[PDB]
RNA sequence: UUAAUUGCGAUAACGAACGAGACCUUAACCUACUAAAUAGUGGUGCUAGCAUUUGCUGGUUAUCCACUUCUUAGAGGGACUAUCGGUUUCAAGCCGAUGGAAGUUUGAGGCAAUAACAGGUCUGUGAUGCCCUUAGACGUUCUGGGCCGCACGCGCGCUACACUGACGGAGCCAGCGAGUCUAACCUUGGCCGAGAGGUCUUGGUAAUCUUGUGAAACUCCGUCGUGCUGGGGAUAGAGCAUUGUAAUUAUUGCUCUUCAACGAGGAAUUCCUAGUAAGCGCAAGUCAUCAGCUUGCGUUGAUUACGUCCCUGCCCUUUGUACACAC
């Protein structure tokens, strides 16, 4: 038919391509996977531990689809939140730089996301249709 | 799931089980306090049964393992048959009892 | 309140001295007939002077 | 000599002053006014600012 | 070089340190007010009073002292400034310049009761609906007390003070 | 040749006759050309304490100004660089000729 | 000083926290007579600590008795599926 | 030239453009389909102008929806609106009264939001409490 | 389903590093009792000694516990983090540390004494029993005595 | 009768003036006008992915064409309680139902009369009379402290006292507003670092670039469990950076560790009638750096009145007074 990327719900598509990441771990494994807390804002290291990279990767090649030029900044500011600063009310707080940049690149050596004119990434065009690949998947699944 | 029937159906007696049909008044006047007995129109009867449901659950759940959900689910179900161990039924029978006195 | 003040009170009993024929009986006919008759800076003021004349050409009828 | 005024007032309330009076405390730099605020009110309808809410 | 926002907030402070310069230093030539017309260029400040001889006066070296003034002060580049001279009308109707006509009877030493009715009566005759003179302070005593001359009917609120009024 | 004449001031009636006169000099001739585009008005807003002393109730003031910003677009060769350099400008209202 | 409130919550009757024999046989045989079974009902009357009701009742909903009529967000609702 | 009408729709500060063509029976919203809302408690919501009437007046339309502004819930309550006005607007371009006329009067008799926008806008905030009518807390001794 | 029984080895308190352990709490939180020990260091003690996080701390084999507890005592020898330390660039060698339980409470008093051995700001208000942090007193931290 | 000496009307009073009202701004409506790559929309070309069967989702300023519904405005329109049915000398008007975007002077503000305080300010003023003072000056300036100092008592505020929760993942939507020239601001993007932050550059004098400010509260998956506990983060110890000539009685930011009171708060008391309260964050002001503050903005959005003078106060009239600095 014309299923994509924008014919299937969020959770299910993210935790998809988790799935068709972790069956065969092409893309990369940093050293620091099990020490960073996502931001300083953040009080405790993610719970996934053995995975949470291919499922930020598969968000972020989600996020990607369906935009044209982000940044590692921007994707601070959007995986970031508020912080508990004790007494102190709460403030927004960007994520961890390096985290996000490490999955950038990440999705550069498989083929995914490539660098953009104009500045920043933007979907790769093995990516766009290996991500297609994804939706036409997933929605068969439950059928 | 309990007590099966349309759940509407038991909200809605509910509401009118747990309604005060009478209720006592500030009359002070000039002499420390003093009460009187009046009665309730059928919209605060309505008012006075949603919100006596709402808090008796709210309260029953502050502090407690039982979620909201089965606390609202129950005081709504004991208040539908008209048993004495919901909140809003006891509340009910103080505000009668009280303006039955003071009469 | 929709007491009305006495600056549109006068003015419309000094339209109708004048104009029996010209304010009709509705109020959008002779609203902008106010506007061309006298000179009124605000239109939410020609606008109540319309409404208490039409109302005053109802009454004596 | 060179050290009468030898002390770096360029990062704080004492490197600013008004162009009016040159009144130290509170002063309107927003817009680059460097006004204060008390004769800014007094001459508000000159530089155009007026009230209408 | 500089925003727009930046600008006319600069403008409008220029006019604010022209006005008072002038009224500071023309303040014996029954200055009224000033007009700031901004052209590529040159600009043309245009200055209103009632003694426009003494304004210019003895040549005209005291206008081209005037507009040399503000030209080491404002930093501009010869020949970019022109001072003018205009005439004020309806001088009855400039509250600015009863204002300073006032403060040099009071000085001179007149009587203020004279003085303060004076000039209203002066100033309805010239065309006018309503005026209003406030005298406060150490008057005959040491404690103060302020004087009200009025005739006429004067508005309070509404923005038609703001329109007609001028204070 | 791309001149576009930028007007910005504080007053709008004054500011509108002299689009108006701009654009009915440039619907004369031929000049084909754009018309008047609104930009959103700039509202300055200072707030400020009524009180010049610290004694009072707490009574705040905003003193706002608000810019009205318009360009006209105009297309044609020199032949109107010696036409439209006539500055039309009023007192408030200003210019400023930028081309390409 | 003075505080006007008191200060005591009652006597923790602390349970399983690893899931036993003797009281897996009770479970097979005691849920599937639930009219309405949830994280709260084994709670207090099975008295189940917290951390073995969800696999609990993840346990029957995969398995067998119970049927998700309304599984959901901090609320598993489950009938005495027969 | 395609057939195609067009509409718009606001909640509190949300704006929604129904761009209601002659399609085969897609709505869609930022390219998403119309089951795909975010709330998942409001999809009835704005399930409603789907249902009020039924499906046979959808099945030779296309409403495609863009929104921008606003809470989730005023992002629904755009949507619900937009697609409320893009079927009216459809049949006030093409159909007849009597299709548009009693599609007009049922979803204003259920609701009158449909087409109505809310009237009640944000109050602007007064000097001295953190609201318009609030005020901060004033003590004596 | 995720259901396994006991036979008997779960034990419903533990100690670790001179210190009590109650078990009955998972043992990413159950660590968090020794002095010296919080979340995030007990989770990535945790996480490089393979204890399978979802594990309760009276159900675990000793064979681990003494894996964890020689982590405790040599951190920076097991891959961890050099900035992950409570202790770093002690004033007497300047080797990243780790304090622990007993090790906390008695390297703090060792600190205060030499900060008020040499009379500085610090070591006086100490002593004195104020705030060294430079917080106000006037109308804080009243029920101190 | 009205929010209103606002009107009907009565009448030794007539004619009036100020205030109120009127007026101005803003928030709502305009598929009617003027328009517009510094805002967009649709279409024609170039081009990508899924299915290819007919389509869907996209990217693309020199690929051009058409439009202004949404985006901004300028000139204007619209709202007067309109009609009907009741109530009223049957007048002012009031109530209910009969359009609307709007029927509590459409909502909210601005402006805001006479008289007065023996109210606040000589520490805003190169506005100030008088007194003191003017060279070991009470002036200016330099260095270091101080305004933070705590036995204690009060007033505004921020965190909470956990399941309508906390934590970890995902979805993840706003508005107001600001921003560098002979300076060094807002900073996009790439790289390094767990983080703070650093680094090389880019865009912007501004609807254009920061920014669609991808904000938070919110929702869906899981972890947890009724446990002074995974609630709560005061109190401290060690380390890493930023701002400055200088941070020591830590400016602030980041990391680890220590994990105290607090289990819904007593006499008493504060605010509030709709997008309002409350919950939530953002921008601006002070600013080299520092928000728990203030001024504004938007997000989610209740219950409870449509009344009274009982308490605390106000306006008019009658009445009484040994009060006049006036209970």
């Amino acid at each position: 038919p014309g299923v994509s990327v924008r014919d299937v719900a969020a959770q299910d598509f993210i935790n998809a391509y988790a799935s068709f990441l972790q069956r065969q771990g092409k893309l990369e494994v940093p050293g620091y996977v099990d020490i960073v807390k996502t931001s300083s804002g953040n009080e405790m290291p993610p719970q996934d531990a053995e995975g949470w990279f291919y499922k930020r990767a598969a968000s972020v090649a989600r996020h990607i689809y369906m935009r044209k030029q982000v940044g590692v900044g921007k994707l601070n500011k959007l995986y970031g939140g508020a912080k508990s600063r004790g007494v102190r009310p709460y403030k927004h707080i960007d994520a961890s730089g390096s985290i996000n940049r490490k999955v950038l690149q990440a999705l550069e050596k498989i083929g995914i996301v490539e660098i953009s004119p104009k500045g920043g990434r933007r979907i790769s065009e093995n990516g766009q249709r290996d991500l297609d690949r994804i939706a036409a998947q997933t929605l068969e699944e439950d059928e | 799931v309990l007590t099966d029937q349309n759940p509407i159906q038991v909200v809605v007696d509910a509401i009118t089980n747990t309604g005060p049909r009478e209720d006592t008044t500030r009359v002070g006047g000039g002499g420390a306090a003093r009460r009187q007995a009046v009665d309730v129109s059928p919209l605060r009867r309505v008012n006075q049964a949603i919100a006596l449901l709402t808090i008796g659950a709210r309260e029953a759940a502050f502090r407690n393992i039982k979620t909201i959900a089965e606390t609202l689910a129950e005081e709504l179900i004991n208040a539908a048959k008209g048993s004495s161990t919901s909140y809003a039924i006891k509340k009910k029978d103080e505000l009668e009892r009280v303006a039955k006195s003071n009469r | 309140g929709r007491v009305r003040t006495k600056t549109v009170k006068r003015a419309s009993k000094a339209l109708i001295e004048r104009y029996y024929p010209k304010l009709t009986l509705d109020f959008q006919t002779n609203k902008r007939l106010c506007d061309e008759i006298a000179t009124i800076q605000s239109k939410r003021l020609r606008n109540k002077i319309a409404g208490y004349t039409t109302h005053l050409m109802k009454r004596i009828q | 000599e060179n050290v009468w005024f030898s002390h770096p007032r360029r990062y704080g309330k004492g490197s600013r002053q008004c162009r009016v009076c040159s009144s130290h405390t509170g002063l309107i730099r927003k817009y680059g006014l460097n006004i204060c605020r008390q004769c800014f009110r007094e001459k508000a309808n000159d530089i155009g600012f007026n009230k209408f809410r | 070089l500089i925003s727009k926002k930046r600008k006319l907030v600069a403008d409008g402070v220029f006019y604010a340190e022209l006005n008072e310069f002038f009224t500071r230093e023309l303040a014996e030539e029954g200055y009224s007010g000033v007009e700031v017309r901004v052209t590529p260029t040159k600009t043309e400040v245009i200055i209103r009073a009632t003694r426009t001889q003494d304004v210019l006066g003895e040549n005209g070296r005291r206008i081209n002292e005037l507009t040399l003034l503000v030209q080491k002060r404002f930093k501009y580049a010869p020949g970019t400034i022109v001072l003018y001279a205009e005439r004020v009308q309806d001088r009855g109707l400039s509250a600015v310049a009863q204002a300073e006509s006032m403060k040099f009877k009071l000085l001179n030493g007149l009587a203020i009761r004279r003085a303060a009715y004076g000039v209203v009566r002066y100033v309805m005759e010239s065309g006018a609906k309503g005026c209003e003179v406030v005298v406060s302070g150490k008057l005959r005593a040491a404690r103060a007390k302020a004087m009200k001359f009025a005739d006429g009917f004067l508005i309070h609120s509404g923005q038609p003070v703001n329109d007609f009024i001028d204070t | 040749i791309k001149i576009r004449i930028t007007l910005t001031s504080t007053k709008v009636k004054q500011l509108e006759n002299v689009s108006s006169n701009i654009v009915k000099n440039a619907e004369q001739h031929n000049l084909v050309k754009k018309g008047p585009v609104r930009l959103p008005t700039k509202v300055l807003k200072i707030s400020t304490r009524k009180t010049p002393n610290g004694e009072g109730s707490k009574t705040w003031e905003t003193y706002e100004m608000r810019i009205h910003k318009r360009y006209i677009d105009l297309e044609a060769p020199v032949q109107i660089v010696k036409r439209i350099t006539q500055i039309t400008i009023e007192p408030g209202v200003d210019v400023e000729v930028v081309v390409a | 000083k003075k505080k006007w409130s008191k200060k005591s919550m009652k006597d923790r009757a602390q349970h399983a926290v690893i899931l036993d024999q003797e009281k897996y046989d009770r479970i097979l045989k005691e849920v599937p007579t639930y009219r309405y079974v949830s994280v709260s009902v084994l709670v207090d009357r099975l008295k189940i600590g917290g951390s073995l009701a969800r696999i609990a009742l993840r346990h029957l909903e995969k398995e067998g008795i119970i049927k998700p009529i309304s599984k959901h967000s901090k609320q598993a609702i489950y009938t005495r599926a027969t | 030239a395609v057939p195609s009408v067009q509409t718009f729709g606001k909640k509190k500060s949300a704006t929604a453009v129904a761009h209601v063509k002659a399609g085969k029976g897609l709505i869609k919203v930022n390219g998403s389909p119309i089951t795909l809302v975010e709330p998942e408690i409001l999809r009835f919501k704005v399930y409603e102008p789907l249902l009020l009437v039924g499906l046979d007046k959808f099945s030779n339309i296309d409403i495609r929806v863009r929104v921008t502004g606003g809470g989730h819930v005023s992002q629904v309550y755009a949507i619900r609106q937009a697609i409320a006005k893009g079927l009216v607007a459809y049949h006030q371009k093409y159909v007849d009264e009597q299709s548009k006329n009693e599609l007009k009067k049922a979803f204003t008799s259920y609701d009158r939001t449909l087409l109505i926008a809310d009237s009640r806008r944000p109050e602007p905030k007064k000097f001295g409490g953190k609201g318009a009518r609030s005020r901060f807390q004033k003590s004596y001794r | 389903s995720l259901v396994v029984q006991e036979q008997g080895s779960f034990q419903h308190i533990l100690r670790l590093l001179n210190t009590n352990v109650d078990g009955n709490i998972k043992i990413v939180y159950a660590l968090t009792t020794i002095k010296g020990v919080g979340r995030r260091y007990s989770n990535l003690v945790c996480k490089k000694a393979d204890v399978d996080l979802h594990k309760r701390a009276g159900e675990l084999t000793q064979e681990e516990l003494e894996r964890i507890v020689q982590i405790m005592q040599n951190p920076t020898h097991y891959k961890i983090p050099a900035w992950f330390l409570n202790r770093q660039n002690d004033i007497t060698d300047g080797k990243d540390y780790h304090t622990l339980a007993n090790n906390v409470e008695s390297k703090l008093r060792d600190d205060l004494e030499r900060l008020k051995k040499i009379r500085a700001h610090r070591g006086i208000r100490h002593f004195w029993g104020l705030r060294v942090r430079g917080q106000h007193t006037k109308t804080t931290g009243r029920r101190r005595a």
